[PDB]
């Protein structure tokens, strides 16, 4: 009767290097942070979200035993982040959308937000209704069909260095049309400074521009933003070309 | 049946984590931490009381299901005389709990757990299985509160963004405003937060959201 | 509202317990399918006119071992078959399979392979012939 | 390889069952083993609880 | 008997630190991921 | 006997969450904080300090609940033949602490949750505790937007009297923040609103 | 035995200091918030991601150094008579991490901290050579973003628009042709090419 | 039975093999005789002059069975 | 008139198709069941195929009586086992009338002794080893 302590005691072990893999994507995700999540039923839920998408059999002998495990830890951890950094894409691109949407018009000028939280958590919402988490949940599973360790996966370099203009060709494409009536109305008042000279066009730039930049994002708010948000979730079809095992 | 105290007490030492994890506090916890988020109070009410109202109305609806299972396990005939009774009794003994998880639980997520195990199970070989098994077959116990946890943190952050949008509505208006005046250099939230107090008290969210969730799972006559 | 002529049995991607349901009345008994077994499926159009004849063909083009023990029909895939070997220290094996064979338990398909005279055997077959061999074995020594 | 000859003393006694010089013999042997066995599962306890104290003390 | 329950009783002690060992690693392994993101 | 040591040692146990969800001590906790976020003020003085005086506070006006359920189960008739006289028995102790909270807790909303008059029988401990703390948070923060209305306009007329001038470029807290103390030390807020808060439960 | 684990565990709670004060991390954080200042917009793009890079670039660096410290200590042959010559056998362990270390500091602090070579005198130096490093590499990226909002307020001038404000104008230009000329997979690689031989 | 109608899915049936230390099988499948609970789908299977048999049916059918022969050695 | 058409199967679909020429159910380990296979097949004379298919694959099977168990070849073991008042003669004999005497894989060891030795299959072993340890408490 000895196998049956081994079999909970395998388990265990195993659920460890779950968490490790799994643990910084609950950092990440708007909806699933520390900042909505307390600290009592959190580590609940990695540990048997881990165990239900392990990839080995539960009952077998890991082959973690005595290879190599504090560099092993950087691995997962490694890899964590590189899917939390993927996985929070579309959240990313549109609170990035919200602050430059809040720094035109003024509002933010008191540096040299809300605004950028509320398309965070709206596209946070409409991620999640249609489909969400089983695509969420299918690209770990799918790491594991990809990157089983003893076999030393990385996030494969050559290309993480074009990640930062990913997100930024995205921005600007979709910050397009309110940036350029905003700028557009400024010169347009400009001409009317110079028509006027005592006119301080600067104060009134403050009072109308906060009406423009609710107004003209109302026309292409309904129908425009929320598909973008659907064609800008990562799929797990293309989990082979972030990563490769190194034998 | 010397052992049978034995899994009773082990039983009884993972308690607190089935209640982190398997019932409904779950939904409670995670709305109450962003009512106080939304209205941007950081350390106030306090959640160390808020865990305690979100844990007591909780209990006030698990009652009856946990109810069952002492009457039921208490029966001075648990002990049969065969090996597959036995482990089928425990089985009927927890089906009160297993069906709750079946009707809260989200209809897809729960059926992806059973083929992710399957070919960790036996291999790529299995076939996968469709939505036509609800009307016969039950899943195990293992696949289901991972797919339950996570379409009660998508139900908890759907009623969470909700509640979150009127008081944004009121914190655009009054970064507006001052920028109708000159007060580019001003503090907008330290004037925002009376006006975000007031469109709650005067609402009275707590005892209509608090009524509305225990609608969620029951009714009233 | 169902026309066709004859008599039959049409199954669109049936999942082997409701076909074995529709054969479970021209077999005059209830047939029991384990939980392994009946994951594979199976279509087309078939008709049951001796159906102890058509179970066993089709327990050999799927896959399957069978047993039938006077009140019902037991049915697994053929990876769940079991083994054993027993010594019986005061009892023969010809006298066990007098005992079985008067009972009425008695499977010429899964025969007792061991000595004539001498108290060990190898019994193998479904997992409820086996257990059923092996505790009555044990229950016979222990009685004598 | 004490209980090697632990287990070669046990079967003359068996055989022979009345022999004053051999149960005195057995007696001097089974006590020694019996404070073998206890002291060796004593010491292996120590190396465990205090092995537990440190991840105990850094967790 | 004596000498497999002590090659048992090393057995489940040692794997039990085993387990121990490799679960606060994993502990301090993200947590130290979590304190750098926050920086 | 040995029965009631279990439950003298389970209230022990359990009192820093009843004492934490079950008393005036959240309405003391809560006031506290917000009379600094209104000041602009973020760890002054404290979270233990405030904490401190607001348990003390709290502790004046429930001592009289908590004595007197001492001198009533000291008495020497907790010996019955009965099993019901003793479960009135104790239902006759805790009638203190129900007549406490129906006078704050609404009677809609435990009557909400008595579904799933009161002078026949009271309604059950349970059906109440929630409404109980649902209705101190509310009343706490409706006494929370009132005293935080006056600093709003500190706050304002020295933004105002700074734009009156040419320099818009100027962060107000700066100077608001010497100007909102000072409204509250010539009040002497201090010493006033924690002497309402104990005359809105206790009499003079 | 087990005083090997004291220092084995040591190693992983003051790893989130030897990532803040040793490594390349140091480096690598600075430039990015620093360019992001230049362009002027303080939460795009919403630090969480320049520290997520530059984590994982940073750690590209320091992997194959930390599995060369353990092939090499996987050898169990430590174990001699002498108590300094199991000691010299541990300063063979750490001189994999010391060469990188001794590579990019200066002559001058290094032996200014071992008469007031030895490890500890390396970190400061070394921390404090990367900071200076990190400065005139932002100040070599900041002259193009001080010529281009002082062209285009210039053009204001030489029309009669003295009497609007510059940057809501002239920050939108300094991001477009930042993007469009795809400097943000430049600068990045330009730096991991320094420290190693990237792809 | 006799005063109700148990209805139970295919998948629960059970079997069970018992042994009588001091009486026969037809003297107990009498006492089912002349009681009423002799069922001929589920008969008893086993030798006429033996002390195992071999039973299989509904659960409260079985558990009838097993109940009634252990303590009818008891008596005996 | 017969045979089956491989088209990248897993030989656990395959042999179970020779299940009905060959008169017994067949059952293929899971090490041995990622192994694969194409081609026209033909099943005309299954007990010389199922002979040259696990040479050139590479397998071990047995046939007991009752089903044909298959194992790949790196499962197979081995062991030793001595009885104390019984020889090997009457071992042998037992098996030559229970049918479980296997040509392919048959008892090596001394003519009257209690020691032999024994591999393959591990039906086959796990077998051996418990008849051989079961006639020396009856004895």
């Amino acid at each position: 009767f000895y196998a049956l302590y081994f079999e909970i005691h395998h388990l265990v072990a195993s659920a460890a290097l779950g968490f490790a893999r799994v643990a910084p994507i609950f950092f990440f995700l708007p909806f699933l942070n520390s900042g909505v999540l307390s600290g009592a039923p959190r580590n609940a839920i990695i540990i048997l979200v881990a165990l239900g998408v392990w990839p080995h059999a539960l009952n077998e002998a890991p082959p973690f035993l005595s290879v190599a495990m504090i560099p092993l830890v950087l691995q997962e951890a490694a890899v964590g982040v590189m899917l939390g950094c993927l996985l929070s894409w579309p959240f990313w691109v549109m609170h990035a959308l919200g602050c430059i949407i809040d720094n035109q018009r003024g509002a933010t000028l008191s540096s040299s937000s809300e605004m950028a939280n509320f398309l965070n958590m709206f596209a946070a919402v409409v991620y999640l209704q249609n489909g969400g988490l089983v695509t969420m949940v299918d690209v770990l599973n799918k790491s594991y069909q990809l990157c089983d360790p003893m076999n030393e996966c990385t996030p494969s370099l050559p290309p993480l260095l074009t990640f930062i203009n990913q997100v930024a060709q995205n921005a600007l494409v979709l910050a397009s049309p309110v940036v350029l009536v905003l700028l557009l109305s400024e010169v347009f008042l400009g001409l009317l400074s110079r028509f006027a000279p005592q006119m301080n066009a600067f104060a009134i730039s403050l009072t109308v521009k906060s009406g423009i930049a609710v107004l003209i994002m109302l026309l292409y708010f309904s129908p425009v933003l929320p598909d973008n948000v659907l064609r800008l979730s990562f799929q797990a079809t293309g989990l082979s070309s972030w990563f490769y095992e190194r034998g | 049946n010397d052992i049978s105290l034995i899994a009773l007490l082990a039983f009884s030492t993972l308690l607190p984590f089935i209640i982190a994890s398997g019932t409904c506090f779950v939904k409670f916890s995670i709305v109450f931490v962003m009512v106080r988020n939304a209205l941007g109070l950081q350390q106030i009410p306090s959640n160390m009381t808020l865990n305690g109202v979100a844990l007591l109305l909780s209990m006030f609806v698990m009652w009856p299901i946990m109810h069952d299972a002492y009457v039921y396990f208490e029966d001075e005939d648990v002990t049969f005389n065969d090996i597959s009774s036995l482990s089928k009794h425990v089985d009927e003994g927890l089906d009160g709990y297993r069906d709750y998880l079946i009707k809260y639980s989200d209809r897809e997520l729960v059926q992806f757990f059973e083929n992710a195990q399957l070919k960790r199970q036996y291999g790529e070989e299995t076939e996968t299985v469709k939505r036509d098994k609800d009307e016969i077959e039950k899943p195990s116990i293992f696949a289901l509160l991972p797919a339950y946890a996570l379409s009660e943190i998508k139900s908890a952050f759907k009623i969470g963004f909700y509640l979150y949008l009127p008081f944004v509505v009121v914190d655009l208006v009054v970064s507006s405003v001052l920028l109708a005046l000159g007060m580019m250099m001003m503090s907008p939230v330290t004037i925002s937060t009376p006006i975000k107090l007031v469109l709650f008290v005067a609402l009275d969210g707590w005892t209509l959201l608090s009524k509305g969730l225990i609608l969620q799972y029951m009714d009233i006559a | 509202k169902i026309p066709v002529t004859g008599s039959g049995f049409v199954a669109k991607d049936d999942s082997l317990r409701t076909f074995f349901d529709a054969m479970a009345l021209q077999l005059k008994e209830p047939v029991i399918v384990s939980k392994m077994a009946a994951r594979k499926k199976i279509t087309g159009n078939f008709e049951f006119h001796d159906p102890n004849a058509l179970l066993e063909k089709l327990s050999l083009q799927l896959g399957l071992i069978w047993y039938f023990d006077g009140q019902a029909i037991y049915i697994y895939d053929a990876s769940e078959m079991r083994n054993a070997v027993v010594s019986l220290r005061n009892v023969s094996l010809n006298e066990f399979n007098n005992f079985l064979k008067r009972s009425g338990l008695y499977n010429k398909n899964y025969p007792l392979r061991g000595d004539n005279r001498k108290g060990t055997f190898y019994v193998s077959g479904p997992p409820v012939y086996v257990d059923m061999v092996v505790n009555a074995a044990t229950m016979m020594d222990k009685q004598n | 390889n004490l209980q090697t000859q632990v287990t070669e003393a046990l079967d003359k006694l068996a055989a022979k069952p009345s022999d004053p010089a051999l149960l005195a013999a057995y007696q001097s042997k089974l006590s020694e083993y019996n404070l073998y066995r206890n002291a060796q599962s004593n010491t292996v306890k120590v190396f465990k609880d205090i092995d537990a104290a440190i991840i105990q003390n850094f967790r | 008997d004596p000498k497999e329950l002590a090659i048992s009783q090393e057995m489940i002690s040692d794997y039990n630190l085993y387990v121990s060992m490799v679960s606060t690693l994993t502990r301090k392994g993200v947590g130290a991921v979590e304190t750098l993101l926050r920086s």
